[PDB]
């Protein structure tokens, strides 16, 4: 969908297709890693993996810890580059006097 | 803070006279697993028993040991052991029953001692048979009544009818062409087993000078061990199998009767007949314990009519004290116990509540009994509704004599003072005799000089063998009408129950052992467990599964497909049937045995004990209740319903199938006489179109030309897959035993594995292949590459190094290693409470701690030790040679195979049995496209297949 320019341009469809890339990106690492894992040169030592509570624990507080960081960044310093957009005016003003 | 505690040290206060610190010393003592004894060779540490091995000069223990030898360590060792005498339950002392068993005793002698019973195992023992012997003299009315679970009742009744004489059979496997087996397990643990697994693997062992190899034809209701090494494998019903030997009989022209059989097991009664008589005197019949006395009287007469006899069969003295039907003699017991004349009942171990059939209801008659006395070594079962228990001193802790199935004599060598105290058996006879506090060794030493002398009892210790005792040997007259005149019951009845023993847990005394009960059982993998076993088209119709069966028949170009298709017919495993047999039902989870017979289901004794120590308290499900007493190794109808409520059975390979990979290479023995090399150059025309692969190495490696370097060569034809090694391997390197739940998450720490591929075509009726695993020792190791500290690093010899101080725990090495042979502690896996565990640990190699991964080291610690000593005894001549012999050095997994198929040795050494072996034109690496380089190799299988069956 992302190849049409309405798709792009509308807010709510990029926030899905988003999400939905980041889970995909996600399944992406399962399959390189833990598939090719799982089944190997020797049958024998052939097994299946389950992940329990605790990673899933480690991946959330993972989420959190980084939350955490981007509000205290928010909150105590700028998110916007104040200089550099200011330059970015006077170069949006000088193209125009050059038509 | 300071580096390190301040490690206090302990000596001596008066140094032993034959003793160097810090050097292990070797003693020869005997090990008994059906009461019969195999010679073992234990390592002293300081004091303490720490490795068990095989005497070389005992017979039927010729350096090797059988698993039950091997995991008798940890046995000693065991936290549960009985520590002190109860009168009911509440502590005692052995004074107050020397008091009690005295007036006791008083107290029957106004009667001739019609009361005082016995009930002890199979006792071989010369010094406690005599004892018991004066006993009955002293008390004429007295009974021994000898039982155990696992006996050999069948061999001495058809002895009895065959010969009119009770005989000991002994087979010369070394001069047999042929061997024929109707259900018998002889490479499977029991007596002789040693010895016969040997002398057939030497025979099986194949050159390129060598030009005849021996066959085997084996039937039987489950795949077994001996059914995984027989170039031809039936798998009949066992009640079949006494209509096939008389089949058998009929056909060769002696005694017997015609039996209307499937045409698959006539064409296998056609080979074997036609095989027979072509080798007279270079064949032998072996019929099973399980099997009724009629098969045993069968199997003499046809080995008569070919003229084996005195050639690769012979006749001994019986060696087992008396020999009587077992089974018999507990249930005269169980009935005089009923009707209340027993008035005293002294058993010397054999656990008889739990060991007896469920139809005797012992447990119930033993309440009757006034007094019932228990020598253990456990508080078992029996000890705890038995009144006076009294702890019983291990074999390795007690002095003692015990004979050989050939009859040796050999003495048993105490290696420490008993832990906790207790008594063997001979002292509660001397006390029964009427003298206390009789020492055990004095009774046995008295018993032994004045008939080998003094002289001969210092060479008796100092050997393992008494070289003046062995059984004589006999001709018996073989009876004609007696054989002939038998019913031989025909089979057919419904579903079949088969009873055999456990192959890790045996009847159930090793229950406590972790090894053991940790150790994945031969053929079906399982471990902490037990599985009723049927063959996969059993299941289906029984259980009621939605599956053809037909599916997994088909030709090699479905063969993958079929793999698929069993994978699916898996997953089944672990759904409960309640199978109602006798009015018993057993409500056992149900495991696919794909090799099993149709129609047939076999379960393993030795579990489902409740008075059995922490380790294997409650572990499976009992079978003794239904076993009966007419029927004990066979079963006629039962019902076999689904309930199903499946309950989740571990097993440690997960996989059954090789999906088309060259791990396993099989050939004809005519082919590879022709050419060594044709089974290496044939896969490779397949593969890549030429007879050899042209592997190309970017990494140049380090050329080891003039210095020792040590490789394992490993024969495929030789292993029976007894998982002995293993054991071994555990005890030498204090590997961890991990929980059933561990094992369920594939954590199980185990430097080498067995392998069973189960590949054939049917896939109902498939080959079974077992392979021993362990780390190869890659010259060029992709495990070294991947590591970040260098905990892996090469060594000068060819030796990976793993350093488990270095370690961090980054587990990259094993995800590079191609084999998987490397194990993690992904917990506290290693036993640091337990004061006796900690007894047990070798000095020599570390005990690993949490986040340390750990792989086969060829022993090193063995390997150090040979070099310090060469290098010593070196520079004490002068030489500066550090010349190192090709038997000095042996890893444990190589001493404890029976078999003989795992060798090491110096490669470059060309002289050396591993440089030769290496030579051979049928030696390879596995996974050969990896440039790794394994100095670990193996021997491809070569087979003699019958041009009748084969063809
Ligand atoms: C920088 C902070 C690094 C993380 C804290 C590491 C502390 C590790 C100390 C472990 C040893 C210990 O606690 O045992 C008691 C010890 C004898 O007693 C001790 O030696 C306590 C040592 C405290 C070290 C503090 C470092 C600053
Ligand atoms: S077998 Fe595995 S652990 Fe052993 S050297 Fe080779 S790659 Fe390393
Ligand atoms: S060589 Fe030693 S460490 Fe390696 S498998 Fe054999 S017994 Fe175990
Ligand atoms: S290699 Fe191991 S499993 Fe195979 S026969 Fe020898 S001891 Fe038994
Ligand atoms: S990668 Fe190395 S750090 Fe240890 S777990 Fe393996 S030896």
């Amino acid at each position: 969908p992302l190849w049409f320019k309405k798709v792009r341009q509308n807010i709510p469809a990029l926030l899905i297709i988003s999400l939905i890339v980041s889970v995909g990106m996600w399944l992406e690492r399962y399959v390189i890693i833990v598939i090719s894992l799982e089944r190997d040169f020797l049958p024998s030592s052939w097994d299946i993996y389950i992940p329990t509570i605790w990673d899933w624990s480690l991946y959330i507080g993972t989420f959190g810890l980084f939350f955490t960081l981007l509000f205290l960044f928010i909150r105590v310093l700028p998110m916007i580059n104040i200089f550099e957009m200011r330059l970015f005016l006077y170069q949006e003003t000088e193209k125009a006097k050059q038509r | 803070c300071t580096y390190q505690p301040r490690q206090y040290i302990a000596p001596f206060d008066r140094q032993p006279e034959g003793r160097v610190p810090g050097i292990p010393q070797y003693f020869a003592s005997t090990l008994t697993l059906g009461g019969y004894g195999t010679g073992v060779l234990v390592r002293s540490n300081e004091g303490r028993p720490t490795k068990v091995e095989g005497n070389p000069r005992h017979p039927a223990s010729l350096g090797g040991t059988d698993l039950f030898a091997q995991a008798e360590i940890l046995t000693m060792y065991d936290p549960d052991r009985s520590t002190t005498v109860l009168r009911q339950g509440v502590p005692s002392t052995w004074a107050e029953f020397t008091t009690t068993l005295g007036n006791a005793l008083t107290a029957a002698r106004a009667t001739q001692g019609a009361g005082v019973r016995l009930l002890t195992t199979t006792i071989t023992s010369p010094s406690l048979a005599a004892q018991i012997e004066q006993f009955l003299q002293a008390y004429p009315q007295a009974r021994w009544y000898q039982y155990e679970p696992i006996n050999r009742d069948n061999v001495v009744a058809g002895a009895r009818l065959a010969f009119g004489r009770d005989v000991t059979t002994r087979y010369d496997l070394s001069a047999a062409q042929v061997v024929v087996s109707l259900d018998a397990d002889f490479l499977a643990p029991g007596p002789g087993f040693v010895a016969y697994a040997r002398a057939f693997a030497e025979r099986r062992k194949v050159r390129k000078d060598s030009t005849t190899m021996n066959r085997l034809y084996v039937v039987e209701a489950s795949p077994s061990t001996t059914g995984t090494a027989a170039d031809h494998r039936l798998p009949l019903r066992a009640d079949a199998i006494a209509a096939f030997t008389g089949a058998l009989a009929n056909e060769l022209g002696v005694g017997g009767a015609p039996a209307t059989l499937s045409p698959k097991a006539e064409e296998f009664l056609r080979a074997i007949a036609r095989d027979l008589e072509e080798h007279r005197g270079q064949s032998v019949v072996i019929a099973g314990d399980q099997q009724p006395p009629i098969v045993h009287a069968l199997a003499h007469l046809i080995n008569a009519e070919l003229g084996n006899v005195g050639q690769t069969v012979f006749y001994h003295e019986p060696v087992e004290a008396r020999p009587t039907n077992q089974t018999e003699e507990l249930v005269a017991l169980v009935s005089e116990m009923a009707a209340g004349r027993v008035e005293t009942l002294i058993m010397i171990g054999g656990n008889p509540v739990y060991n007896a059939p469920g139809d005797l209801r012992f447990a119930d008659r033993m309440a009757s009994v006034p007094l019932t006395i228990h020598l253990s070594q456990f508080v078992d079962e029996t000890s705890a509704r038995a009144t006076w228990h009294i702890p019983q001193a291990h074999p390795l802790e007690s002095w003692g004599d015990a004979r050989a199935f050939d009859g040796t004599a050999s003495i048993v060598q105490p290696l420490i003072e008993p832990l906790y105290g207790g008594k063997t058996a001979n002292e509660l006879l001397a006390a029964m005799l009427g003298q206390p506090e009789a020492e055990s060794y004095d009774l046995v030493r008295s018993f032994w000089l004045e008939q080998i002398g003094e002289t001969g009892w210092q060479v008796a210790l100092a050997n393992g063998v008494i070289a003046e005792t062995v059984a004589p040997v006999i001709e018996p007259t073989l009876n004609e009408g007696a054989i002939r005149a038998t019913p031989i019951p025909q089979p057919g009845d419904g579903v079949e129950i088969v009873f055999r023993p456990d192959p890790s847990l045996f009847d159930g005394f090793y229950a406590n052992n972790g090894w053991l009960q940790e150790l994945p059982r031969p053929l079906t993998k399982l471990v902490w467990d037990n599985a009723a076993l049927m063959s996969p088209r059993t299941a289906i119709k029984l259980l009621g599964l939605p599956f053809n069966a037909d599916r997994l028949i088909g030709t090699e170009a479905d063969d993958r497909e079929r793999q698929q298709y069993l994978e699916q017919l898996s997953k089944v495993n672990g759904t409960i049937a309640r199978i109602e047999y006798r009015g018993g039902i057993i409500e056992i989870p149900i495991w696919l045995l794909p090799g099993h017979a149709e129609d047939s289901i076999t379960l393993n004794l030795g579990y489902g004990r409740t008075h059995a120590g922490r380790v294997g308290n409650n572990v499976g499900i009992d079978v003794y209740p239904i076993r009966t007493s007419d029927s004990p190794w066979f079963g006629a109808g039962a019902r076999v319903t689904n309930t199903g409520r499946t309950y989740l059975l571990v097993s440690t390979q997960d996989h059954w199938t090789l999906e088309g990979r060259d791990i396993y290479r099989v050939g004809e023995f005519k082919k590879f006489k022709e050419d060594p090399k044709y089974i290496a150059k044939e896969v490779y025309q397949e593969e890549y179109g030429r007879e050899t692969p042209n592997y190309q190495s970017l990494q140049p490696g380090d050329d080891y030309t003039g210095r020792n370097a040590w490789g394992m060569t490993i024969n495929l034809n030789a292993c029976i897959g007894c998982n002995a090694c293993v054991v071994a391997c555990q005890a030498e390197n204090n590997i961890a035993v991990v929980g059933k739940d561990q094992v369920s998450r594939g954590r199980e720490m185990h430097w080498i594995r067995i392998d069973r591929y189960f590949a054939g075509e049917d896939l109902d009726n498939p080959s079974i292949y077992m392979m021993p695993v362990n780390c190869m020792q890659c010259e060029k190791a992709p495990c070294e590459v991947v590591c970040p500290v260098a905990a892996t690093v090469h060594d000068y010899e060819g030796l990976n190094n793993m350093v488990y101080n270095r370690c961090v725990g980054t587990k990259y090495c094993s995800n590079n290693c191609p084999y998987k042979v490397r194990r993690f502690n992904f917990l506290q896996y290693s036993d640091t409470t337990t004061e006796t565990f900690k007894l047990a640990f070798n000095p020599d190699v570390t005990v690993r701690i949490r986040g340390v991964m750990e792989k086969c080291t060829y022993c090193v610690q063995r390997i150090s030790g040979a070099r310090i000593a060469a290098k010593r005894a070196a520079v004490q001549a002068g030489q500066s040679s550090y010349v190192i012999s090709d038997g000095a050095i042996q890893t444990a997994c190589e001493q404890a195979c029976p078999t003989g198929a795992i060798v090491f040795g110096d490669i470059n050494d060309s002289n050396s049995r591993v440089a030769k072996w290496k030579a051979e034109g049928h030696n390879y690496g596995l996974l050969g496209f990896l440039n790794t380089v394994p100095r670990t190799t193996y021997l491809a299988r070569v087979r003699n297949p019958s041009e009748e069956l084969e063809k």
